This record gives C-alpha cells, sequence and structure tokens, in this order.
C-alpha cells in the first residue's frame, strides 16, 4: 500500500551559507525562533532542488509530481516533503569547542563603475564547519515511478552539490555537500535497500 | 410638545449659574435658577412655559412656592437634578482624576484653566471670562439656535462646545469634578427617562407623585425608574485587522471608521425608537455604548425588538463576523446616586448580563441557518476572505468594495451621511457614504430620516448634523504626493530603515478605575459620566494634536485603546510624547501600556496587529505600566525606555558616531555581537572594541559599565539597535 | 469507550492557519485532525467506517512538562479579564476552575505558565516569475515552533479496532505531517499512543455540566434540547478542499459553523461527521462529533 521513505542525513556546509530572512544584523540568516540556531528552510531546499531539476529536465510532469503542483486539472500532491534542516547537535558541540560562533559576518564592498569608490556591505553567513540534519520524506504514490523519481532526486542533489544553496552563492556562498545517514521506509512495505542518493 | 420642552428645560436648567457668575447685567440677587429664567426669557423661542419653569424651579425652595400647573415638568427637572447632583463664584473645574484612584494614589489638586489639560496650579475663572461666555451664549441663542423637535440635538452639542470646562458645582465643601455640560447632560438624560416612566404609569399629577409630601421624593429614588443598557460589538478585532491584499494598508482606516459610524448608527437607532436625544447616550467608545433608558414597558419592548432586529441585520450582512449584544438592568434613583453603595454593583451586573448574552450569542434558528449553506463560494474577496457574499470584479466582497470606496473619500471630506443610498451597508436598510458639505446637504434634502455626522467640527449654524469626535490623523493626506500611498509613504525615507511601526496602547485597569477608583462618597452617574467623557475626548480628539507633525496614521483611538501605523521612529517618539501627555491629562492615577512593533511594508496587516497585540499583552504583565518594544525581550518601563534607553544611551552613541566621518554601522554591529553572548571573553573583546572604536574616553567607560549590569545591558542593546535602524542607507 | 492519549512532539515548526498563510496557530481543531486522518486512511487504503462512525477525538491541546492543558470552560465566573484572556487550564487545575477557587492572579499565572512554543513569521520568495522576465513574490508563512518539552495532545474514544486503526493512522501521519505547509517542511511530528491514566479519572467524573473538548455541532434534532442555557462560541470552519480527486481546480468547502472546544452545555449532544462538499467528486467530511468532559459547576 502507500509507502513513505525517510531520507535522513547531513548537509555539511562547504562555504558560508546565507539564507536571508536575534537583534539587528546586516542581512541576517534565517534562524529557529526558539533556539536561535541558523536553519536551512525546507522551502529553500525544495525550491533549489526544483530549480536545478527543472533546468536539467528542460512545467514538466517529472518536476510537478516530485515537488507538487496546483495547476487546474492536474493537481499533484508533493511526494518530496523536505523538512527544515536544523543545526545539528554534533556541530553545536563542535562549535562550542573553539568557542566559534555558529555564524560569521562577511565584509565586502562594491567598487562603482562610474566613480571607483567602494561601498561596503555585510551579509551574515553560517560558518563553514556547520552541519544541518536534513529530513526528507518521499511519498511512494506509484511503485513504478519511485525508481525514476529517486533518480531525479539524485540528479537534483548532485546538481545542488555543484551549486549553492540560498544566498549570493555565485560569489562563493551557499556551497553544500549532502551526506545520507540512512534511507529507511518508515511506512509501507516498499523496500529502499536498493534505493540510494548520491 | 411637553417632552420636547422638558428636554430643553433640563439641559438649560443650570444656565443661570453661568450668568450669575458673570454678574454682567441685571443682577437681581436672585437664585441661579431665577437668573437662568431671566436670561432665557430674553429669547422668544426659548420662552416656552416648560423650559422656563424647569430652569427657574429645579430646586426645593423654588418648588415649595412654585405655584405651577401641578403637571409641569419642573418637578421632573427637580428630580433629575437631585439624582444628577447627588460657595466660591470664581472656581476652576477640578479634573475628575483628582478623585480617581484616590485610595491608592492619594488626592490631587489638578484643575482646568479657562482640548485642555489640568495644571494643578492654583487659579480662578475671571468674571470677565464668564462675561465673554455669556456674550457668546447670547449670540448663539438669538441667531444660531432655535427651539424645535429636531433642533435639540444641535442644542446638546452647543452646550458641549461651551460648558465642557465650566464647573457645574461651586460649593467649596464638595469637590467639583463634574462640568456644567456633564451635569446638564446627565440631568437631561435622567429627566427624559423620568418623564417616560411617569407617562407609562399615566400619573396625571406630578407633584404628589414626586415632590409634595417630600417622603415620596425619597420613595421615587427607591422606584426602579431607569435602565442601564450596554450594547457591545463583537468581532471588531477580526473584522478590521484580519485583512489581506496590497489595498489592506490603505483600507485599514476605512474598516475601523466603518465600525465607528456603524456603532453610532446603532445608538442613534435605539435613541430614535425611544424618542430620546443623544443626552441619554452616556458613552460610546470601542465597540461599546452605555445608555440610560426609562424603565417603561415601552422601553423594554423597544430594547427587545432592537436587540432581535440588530441580530437579524448583523447576520444578514456579516453573519458571525460581527455581532451586537445588548444587556439592560433596572436601576433605581438611589442606584445612580450611590446612596446605598450599589452603584458599582449596578454596572458590574450590567456587564455580567452582557457577558451572558455574549456566550449564548445565537439561537436555534440562527445556528441552523448558519450550517444551512446551499452553494460553496468557490470565489473569495482578497481582503475579507468571504465567499458567501457576492463577489464582483477585482475579487472584492460587496462590503469591502464599499470600504475601499469610502477610502479616498474619508481623507478628503468630513461628513458621514447615513442615507438610503451609500457605499457600505448600515442597519435599517440604510447605507453610509462620506461626502462634502454640498454633497451631504443634497442628500439630506432629497430624503428624510437621513442622518449626517460631522467629524471634529466646531459648533455651526442650525443643521441636522451630529458631532462625532473621531481621531482622523493621517500625515500622508497633508502632502498630495504622499496622499496617493497612505501609510506606505512612511516607508519612504532618505536615511533610516524603511520599516513601519505599529503602536497598540491600552489603559491599565480602566474597568477597575470606574468600579473601584472612584470612592464611595464620590461615585454617581454624573461623576462617572464625566470620567467617561474626559477619557473619550482625550483619545478621539486630543490624540490628533499630540501626534502632530509625525508620520503617523491613527487607525483608532476610541475610549481605551489605540492603533497607529507610521514611521518606526516616529511611532516610538510619539508613543513617549503620548505617554507623557497622558500622564498630564490623567494627572497620574492612570497608566497605559503599549506594544510597539517594527514591520516592513507589505508585512501582513493581520500579523502587524496581532504581533503588536501580543506585545501589548506582554506589557500588560506585572504592574502593567510598561512598553514592549520590538521583540518580547525589550519590555521596558515608560520612563526606562524614554530616559535610560534613548536619552541616556542612544543619544550619546548617535552624537559620538556622527562626529566621525562615517556614522558607525560597523562598530555598532560588532558591539551587538559581543553583547549577545554571556561569555567572560566577550566582555574583554568588547573592551578592546571600544578602545579601538575611536570615540571619547568617558563614553567607552560608560558603555563598558552598561554592559556589565543586567537590565542595563539590554538597555544598551536596545540603544544600539535603535541607532542602527536610524542609519540604514 | 476506551480512551487513549496521543502525544504529538513536533520536530519542525508547524503552520496552522486560521484564514491566511501568514497565520501561525498553536493548535488545530478536531475537524482539522480528522480530515488529516481521513486523508491518511484513503492514502493507506484503509476503511473509513471506523473513523466516520465510532471515532470520537478531541481538539489538539497544548501540553508542556508536568502539565496537560485543557480548553477554558465557558462557565460563568461567580480581574475578570484574567479569565477572558485565559485559554488553557492544566488538568490538575481543571477540577478547581469549574468549582471556582481561582482568583484573577491565579488565572493570569496559569496563562503565563503555558510554555507551548513560540510563533513566528518566515518570509519566502517565489522565483517562478523571475525566470519568465518577472519579479520575485515575497510571501510570508506563519509557523509555530514548540518548546523541547511541549507539543500537542488529543484523546481518542473508540473500540479496540477503531483505536487500533488510529494507531496505524497516527504512525503514518507522523511522516505526512499536520499543518498547512507540510510539503515545505512544516508539520513533521512523532506521536506516542498510550492509555491515559489521569484523563480517565477526569472523564470518569460526572457533574451537572458538560464541557466540549472537540469542535462539535449538534444535528437539527439534538440542537433543540441542548442549546438551553448553553454557553458556547460559534467558530467559522472554512477552507479549501485538499484533494486531487475532488475537482480539477481547488474550491472552498461550504462554510460550517461549529462550537468551540470548552463550550459548556447542560445537555449532552452527539455530533455528526457533517458533509461540507458541494457537488464534488467525493464527499468532504468536516468532523463535528462531541467529546464530552463532564464537570461540577
Ligand atoms: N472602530 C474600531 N477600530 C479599531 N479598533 C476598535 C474599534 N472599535 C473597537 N476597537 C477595539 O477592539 C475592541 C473590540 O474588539 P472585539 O472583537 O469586540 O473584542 P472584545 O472587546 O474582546 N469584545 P468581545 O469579542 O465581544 O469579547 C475594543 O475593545 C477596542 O480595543
Ligand atoms: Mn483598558
Ligand atoms: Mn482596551
Amino acid at each position: 500500500m502507500y509507502s513513505k521513505i525517510r531520507i535522513v542525513g547531513k548537509i555539511d556546509v562547504l562555504t558560508g551559507l546565507h539564507i536571508g530572512g536575534i537583534g539587528a544584523i546586516a542581512s541576517p540568516v534565517v534562524r529557529d525562533p526558539y533556539s536561535r540556531l541558523p536553519i536551512i528552510p525546507g522551502s529553500s531546499i525544495k525550491g533549489k532542488m526544483r530549480s536545478l531539476l527543472a533546468k536539467h529536465i528542460g512545467d514538466a510532469p517529472e518536476i510537478l509530481r516530485l515537488f507538487g503542483s496546483s495547476q487546474k486539472g492536474a493537481i499533484q500532491s508533493s511526494r518530496l516533503q523536505i523538512s527544515d534542516a536544523f543545526f545539528s547537535k554534533a556541530s553545536q558541540e563542535e562549535f562550542d569547542k573553539k568557542d566559534l560562533a555558529y555564524t560569521e559576518t562577511k565584509f565586502e564592498n562594491t567598487i562603482s563603475r562610474l566613480t571607483a569608490v567602494a561601498n561596503p556591505r555585510q551579509i551574515e553567513r553560517v560558518t563553514r564547519g556547520a552541519s544541518f540534519d536534513f529530513h526528507i520524506i518521499y511519498n511512494v504514490e506509484n511503485i513504478n515511478e519511485v525508481m525514476a523519481d529517486f533518480e531525479n532526486i539524485k540528479t537534483a542533489i548532485h546538481l545542488l552539490e555543484n551549486d549553492y544553496l540560498g544566498g549570493g552563492g555565485t560569489r562563493g556562498n551557499g556551497r553544500i555537500r549532502f551526506v545520507i545517514d540512512s534511507i529507511d521506509t518508515v511506512v509501507g512495505d516498499f523496500d529502499s535497500s536498493n534505493l540510494s542518493i548520491k | 410638545n411637553k417632552k420636547l420642552e422638558l428636554m430643553y428645560g433640563s439641559l438649560l436648567h443650570d444656565i443661570g449659574k453661568i450668568v450669575y457668575r458673570s454678574n454682567s447685567v441685571d443682577f437681581a440677587k436672585g437664585t441661579h435658577s431665577k437668573i437662568g429664567s431671566q436670561f432665557l426669557n430674553k429669547f422668544k423661542p426659548f420662552q416656552l412655559s416648560g423650559i422656563v419653569d424647569s430652569v427657574s424651579y429645579h430646586h426645593y425652595k423654588e418648588l415649595a412656592s412654585s405655584s405651577l400647573l401641578d403637571d409641569s415638568v419642573a418637578y421632573i427637572t427637580y428630580i433629575a437634578d437631585n439624582i444628577a447632583s447627588g460657595f466660591d463664584k470664581r472656581a476652576p473645574l477640578a479634573s475628575i482624576f483628582n478623585v480617581v484612584n484616590s485610595e491608592t494614589k492619594g488626592l490631587a489638586n489638578y484643575t482646568y484653566s479657562f482640548y485642555r489639560y489640568p495644571t494643578d496650579a492654583k487659579k480662578e475663572y475671571t468674571s470677565s471670562q464668564y462675561a465673554a461666555l455669556v456674550n457668546k451664549m447670547t449670540d448663539d441663542l438669538s441667531n444660531k439656535l432655535k427651539v424645535g423637535p429636531d433642533s435639540f440635538s444641535s442644542l446638546l452639542q452647543w452646550t458641549e462646545s461651551l460648558w465642557s470646562y465650566i464647573p457645574s458645582s461651586t460649593d467649596t465643601n464638595q469637590v467639583m469634578d463634574v462640568s456644567l455640560y456633564d451635569h446638564s447632560k446627565i440631568t437631561c438624560a435622567i429627566a427624559s427617562c423620568i418623564y417616560d416612566y411617569l407617562t407609562e404609569m399615566n400619573c396625571v399629577n406630578y407633584r404628589k407623585e414626586l415632590f409634595s409630601p417630600y417622603e415620596k421624593t425619597k420613595q421615587f429614588y427607591q422606584e426602579d425608574v431607569f435602565l442601564l443598557v450596554s450594547l457591545d460589538m463583537s468581532g471588531i478585532q477580526d473584522f478590521i485587522y484580519n485583512i489581506s491584499g496590497s489595498k489592506a494598508l490603505k483600507s485599514l482606516r476605512s474598516r475601523s471608521f466603518y465600525l465607528e459610524t456603524m456603532l453610532e448608527s446603532l445608538v442613534d437607532d435605539l435613541l430614535s425608537d425611544l424618542e430620546l436625544s443623544r443626552a441619554n447616550l452616556l458613552y460610546t467608545g470601542g465597540g461599546h455604548a452605555y445608555l440610560l433608558l426609562p424603565n417603561t414597558e415601552r422601553a423594554r419592548d423597544v430594547l427587545a425588538s432592537f436587540e432581535g432586529e440588530m441580530k437579524e441585520w448583523f447576520i444578514k450582512i456579516f453573519k458571525t463576523d460581527l455581532s451586537v449584544a445588548i444587556a439592560y438592568k433596572a436601576c433605581t434613583g438611589e442606584d445612580l446616586m450611590n446612596s446605598n453603595g450599589t452603584y458599582s454593583d449596578l454596572w458590574q451586573t450590567v456587564s455580567r448580563k452582557l457577558s451572558d448574552k455574549k456566550a449564548h450569542k445565537y439561537s436555534l434558528n440562527e445556528i441552523k441557518l448558519f450550517n444551512s449553506t446551499i452553494h460553496a463560494g468557490t470565489q473569495e474577496c482578497k481582503e475579507c476572505l468571504r465567499s458567501d457574499i457576492d463577489i464582483s470584479e477585482d475579487s472584492l466582497c460587496k462590503i469591502c468594495e464599499g470600504i475601499i470606496a469610502i477610502s479616498n473619500d474619508l481623507r478628503d471630506y468630513s461628513f458621514f451621511v447615513v442615507s438610503p443610498e451609500g457605499k457600505v451597508p448600515l442597519p435599517r436598510n440604510r447605507y453610509l457614504s462620506v461626502e462634502n458639505q454640498d454633497g451631504a446637504e443634497r442628500k439630506i434634502k432629497m430624503n428624510k430620516e437621513t442622518r449626517i455626522y460631522s467629524k471634529n467640527q466646531p459648533f455651526v449654524g442650525k443643521q441636522l448634523v451630529t458631532n462625532l469626535w473621531m481621531c482622523d490623523y493621517d500625515f500622508s493626506t497633508l502632502n498630495p504626493e504622499t496622499k496617493k500611498q497612505g501609510i506606505a509613504s512612511y516607508v519612504n525615507r532618505e536615511v533610516g530603515i524603511p520599516r513601519l511601526g505599529v503602536l497598540r496602547a491600552d489603559i491599565d485597569n480602566l474597568g477597575t478605575t470606574f468600579i473601584k477608583g472612584i470612592p464611595e462618597q464620590y461615585r454617581s452617574i454624573s461623576r462617572t459620566a464625566t470620567l467617561s467623557r474626559q477619557l473619550s475626548m482625550f483619545f478621539k480628539f486630543e490624540l490628533s494634536n499630540i501626534l502632530k507633525g509625525a508620520r503617523i496614521s491613527v487607525i483608532y483611538s476610541g475610549g481605551d485603546d489605540l492603533f497607529l501605523i507610521g514611521a518606526w521612529d516616529d511611532v516610538i517618539s510619539k508613543a513617549l510624547v503620548l505617554r507623557k501627555a497622558f500622564t498630564r491629562f490623567s494627572a497620574g492615577k492612570l497608566t497605559f501600556s503599549a506594544g510597539i512593533g517594527m514591520y516592513p511594508v507589505k508585512y501582513p496587516i493581520s500579523k502587524m496587529a496581532s504581533e503588536t497585540g501580543v506585545l501589548e499583552d506582554l506589557a500588560k504583565r506585572g504592574e502593567k505600566n510598561q512598553v514592549a518594544l520590538w521583540n518580547d525581550s525589550k519590555v521596558f518601563g515608560w520612563s526606562q525606555l524614554e530616559e535610560q534607553i534613548l536619552k541616556e544611551k542612544m543619544i550619546p552613541l548617535q552624537e559620538a558616531l556622527t562626529n566621525s566621518q562615517e556614522h558607525g554601522k560597523s562598530f555598532l554591529y560588532k558591539m551587538l555581537e559581543l553583547l549577545r553572548n554571556e561569555d567572560q571573553i566577550n566582555i574583554a573583546r568588547l573592551a578592546y572594541l571600544l578602545a579601538r572604536s575611536s570615540l571619547s574616553e568617558e563614553l567607552t567607560q560608560s558603555i563598558f559599565a552598561w554592559s556589565q549590569n543586567k537590565q542595563q545591558k539590554v538597555e544598551l542593546i536596545t540603544a544600539i539597535e535603535y541607532l542602527v535602524y536610524q542609519i540604514r542607507e | 469507550l476506551v480512551v487513549k492519549l496521543v502525544k504529538l512532539t513536533f520536530k519542525s515548526p508547524v503552520h496552522f492557519g486560521m484564514k491566511r498563510l501568514s497565520d501561525s496557530n498553536h493548535t488545530i481543531a478536531a475537524d482539522t485532525l480528522f480530515s488529516a486522518l481521513i486523508i491518511e486512511a484513503l492514502q493507506q487504503q484503509l476503511e473509513l467506517s471506523h473513523l466516520l462512525n465510532n471515532l470520537v477525538i478531541t481538539d489538539l491541546f497544548p501540553y508542556n512538562k508536568t502539565s496537560y492543558f485543557l480548553p477554558k470552560p465557558l462557565i460563568r465566573i461567580e480581574g475578570y479579564k484574567a479569565f477572558k484572556k485565559l485559554t488553557y487550564i492544566p488538568v490538575e487545575n481543571y477540577s478547581e476552575y469549574l468549582r471556582g477557587e481561582i482568583d484573577s492572579l491565579e488565572a493570569s499565572k496559569i496563562a503565563e505558565s503555558l510554555n507551548l512554543g513560540k510563533a513566528s513569521l518566515s518570509t519566502k520568495v517565489s522565483l517562478q516569475a523571475v525566470d519568465h522576465n518577472g519579479e520575485s513574490e515575497p510571501y510570508s508563512v506563519g509557523n509555530f515552533t514548540f518548546y523541547p518539552e511541549s507539543g500537542l495532545y488529543f484523546l481518542a474514544k473508540g473500540n479496540a479496532d477503531t483505536i487500533g486503526q488510529l494507531e496505524i493512522l497516527m504512525h503514518a501521519l507522523q511522516y505526512s505531517g499536520i499543518g498547512g505547509k507540510r510539503s515545505a517542511g512544516y508539520g513533521q511530528f512523532r506521536c506516542t499512543i498510550e492509555d491515559s491514566g489521569k484523563f480517565d479519572s477526569l472523564l470518569s467524573q460526572t457533574g451537572n455540566i458538560a464541557i466540549l473538548l472537540s469542535s462539535a455541532m449538534a444535528s437539527d434534532e439534538e440542537l433543540v434540547d441542548c442549546l438551553e442555557d448553553a454557553r458556547y462560541l460559534l467558530k467559522k470552519r472554512t477552507g479549501f478542499v485538499q484533494s486531487k480527486t475532488y475537482a480539477d481546480q481547488l474550491v472552498k468547502k461550504k462554510d460550517f459553523y461549529a462550537f468551540s472546544a470548552g463550550s459548556t452545555f447542560y445537555q449532552k449532544f452527539n455530533g455528526k461527521i457533517f458533509d461540507v462538499s458541494d457537488n464534488g467528486r467525493h464527499s468532504v467530511y468536516r468532523y463535528a462529533k462531541a467529546f464530552w468532559l463532564e464537570g461540577k459547576i
């Protein structure tokens, strides 16, 4: 019957990740309201994977059935339920040692073409050593489309590793690397021993 | 027209006090009542028998040798004075707050001078000032005033314009907080009720019923003669603030104004069915209205039919979005004078009956018809999100389309005419539109039973307008370029963060102030009604003067609460100005707490009001005299925010950083990072940061001292954050 | 019937909307949870007879460490703004509240002692138009982040097979998530189903007054005898139909007005699974059965 596959792992930051939104910060990152820990929103992961998969495929039926659709006539439930990637406990303890802040302020400027004057800017970024526990649920609505969809998920994740997550990652930011801790079918009889990401 | 004569006679019954204080012309040494008869007899329209006898014979000694027609309404005025009221010629009007909360905060001596603020400075009303008042009364009565069934409403406002700061009592033994307008209005309110009550019993001869043995004067106070009626609108917060769309910001003021005029319309419907003037309307504030009605069977039948009818209309137009609950309790004369000590109990029981009405809001048929829906909407309005009502193009419900149409007219015009044809629906198959003076005059000429309301207007010539005190402050309407974008123009700044600020004020323990603040000896219907009017006139009228020159739009003031949207710093600055002015107005004795929010343009309107309402709730925790600024962590006192956060900490930082070539914004951010953590090392890093910050040496020691002590570092953080927002290119 | 307590501890922020995406509510009525269970049952190819005919659930209610919060009874209190602003009363203090014995200070303390989460508003963008020569659409999603020891709970009445089916459905609902943005990371939770000990004591008591625990509504016949001297709160249960099968385009359900949890009635009424669809391909069920917790006033 219906199956749900729980992909859980780590999003290791490879370069300072800034997904824009405690006090006054110049371009602050998005944080958990309670713990005040920087987070990677699931809508940001979902949007970036959808954007990269849309470019790879070419909305397409493969993207619509994977990230959801609401168009007239063809309303497709989103199979990918990408939860918010919260700052891991392991990286919290690892950053507590070295007394390293979870986020760092990156200082830049913009040298004007007309006047050759540098106008400074600051964007807060999650520090490189950070790791976020990502929790994705894939709803197996079709037992025949699961292998093709998980191929697409691997392609979108591979593109995301070669790209940046939220922020001005064209200028360096946002680079990430996924690690899969386990892929276990929490609900249903479907098996995911053969299934894998990356 | 004996009812009309009594209404004119009770309102002008103590007019002789003003003339006697002036002692200008023909001072025949007589009683203020005799002076009032002499003054009013100078004008032919007011020379009616009922009015003159009421003015001249409203006391015991006058009525003992009255020799009247035994049915004249001077007896009714005499009872109305005794209920309302129950020497120094030149005495000021003592502020009502001299008595408010006197058990806790002591007794004050604040008095008014000839909106106005009490000063507490010993002063007297010069008899030449009283002479000028008498001259102006003569001009108004002779030319701009007339006696007629539809012209008393203008007379009641005329008394409001002049006598609102004249003391009603000048006996030095008893304090004088009741103004002449308040005592005359309460006298007319009670006299109207007593006249109806005596008519219901069909008592032909008034004197033995009321005054003759003097023992039935006490007995009449024991009779259940009046009704304390409270009608309270529900769902106002969800109606006005829970809206969406880009037009929500522009239409926010119109939604709140619509509920103000609807509540006024509801009251004027209740009073028109009872043939009573606005004098019986004790108060009308935030969705609330207290009235004093006769205990006649006719009045109870009117109330029952009015309550059932307004339920039918509110369901017809708004279903469950808006509703009105009406509760009434029979009260005696001794209830209003607080002779037995049951005055506060009367108000508590009326509100208790109101809360019981609010619980069981709907009946069997109304609930079933709510769940008897034939067709799903499959289309909704952008703002009201209502699908049951017919939605036209632009995806707007009929009500909100009218609300938007009321906008771009509320700013320009000052007359709200309730008429058969209009923009937004109103009860009794009428509609509300905002028109100019010419447009309103057209509308009232076309079709009768049409009401016209004037907003914050000084008294004018004879007309059927009703004066509505409404806070319509809107800085955008001053400049035509900013008038196009009402509140979103405050986002436009040359320097500073563009974010808007939302201020939600609310007086602390106002209900406890009315019930317990007034001591037993000073509690009465007249003393309470004065307190309601001073508080109402502060919010409705004085708020506009307080926020003058600031980029602030007043969504609502109304009695107890407040809602303003404007520039984030202007809202904070005028919150402190308003807090200081509120302390002067109330002379202490009353504190209000406020939440202040920092929300950008295009921020959800519902979230702007809800999150600031949460902040006000945080400021309502504890001793309640606090302001919750931005985050829930900055719940400061009013003195603490004004003095410690801003003047003591933020101003030194701004001046120091301006003196340098660059306005900080890099030392400030680094200061905040080192202030966010509790590490011992971050204190040392802060010391190094201040040393290299290249500002004055005594300031670095001050900043280091501030960061050391808790409840003083949070003030420093708020000072830095305010400064950072002040400088954002 | 048997009463099992289901405790929902939420991993991520949840978006419970009243009428807008920007709204961030801390709870969902029984109609919202029941529709989640029906959606889960139809996905797992389960039968709907047990949910529709025998299951009596209650509103998801706040719970924090060493306390379980029940809705404020709409009883007459024989400082009155403390009870007006009060929303949830702990179970250990619930029997007291009905009898009285609660001052304005105590009610104010109770409201502040609710350590259920913290609401917020995340702002996101829609770069769909950006590719097509347009501009990003910044939209706000209001979410609620529960505290580490906090969450929502609800009690379930049913037979052995009805409860057993709900154990399966709640296990599958852990990964579907409850809320409004569950496909965008908002609503994941883990639920434990345990026999309630303290709640069975509270449900065993029999007072003169009856207190609603779920968003309920009496049928026409039952509304005749139950509305007398009732103190309630009609809530407009609205929304859009969430289904790929109901229609080609998303349409709103018929407006349904149901009594809020905590409404006190002197006559108990069994609710109904009302149908709020309009000529759709399937019948949309809005749960309005009544979970009654009697009390002594
Ligand atoms: N025209 C208005 N514009 C804005 N705010 C208003 C207006 N009238 C009243 N208010 C405020 O909103 C409140 C009324 O909102 P409402 O939804 O009736 O809540 P309530 O006062 O708790 N009454 P109820 O819902 O019956 O329990 C008033 O007490 C004021 O604070
Ligand atoms: Mn108040
Ligand atoms: Mn208020």
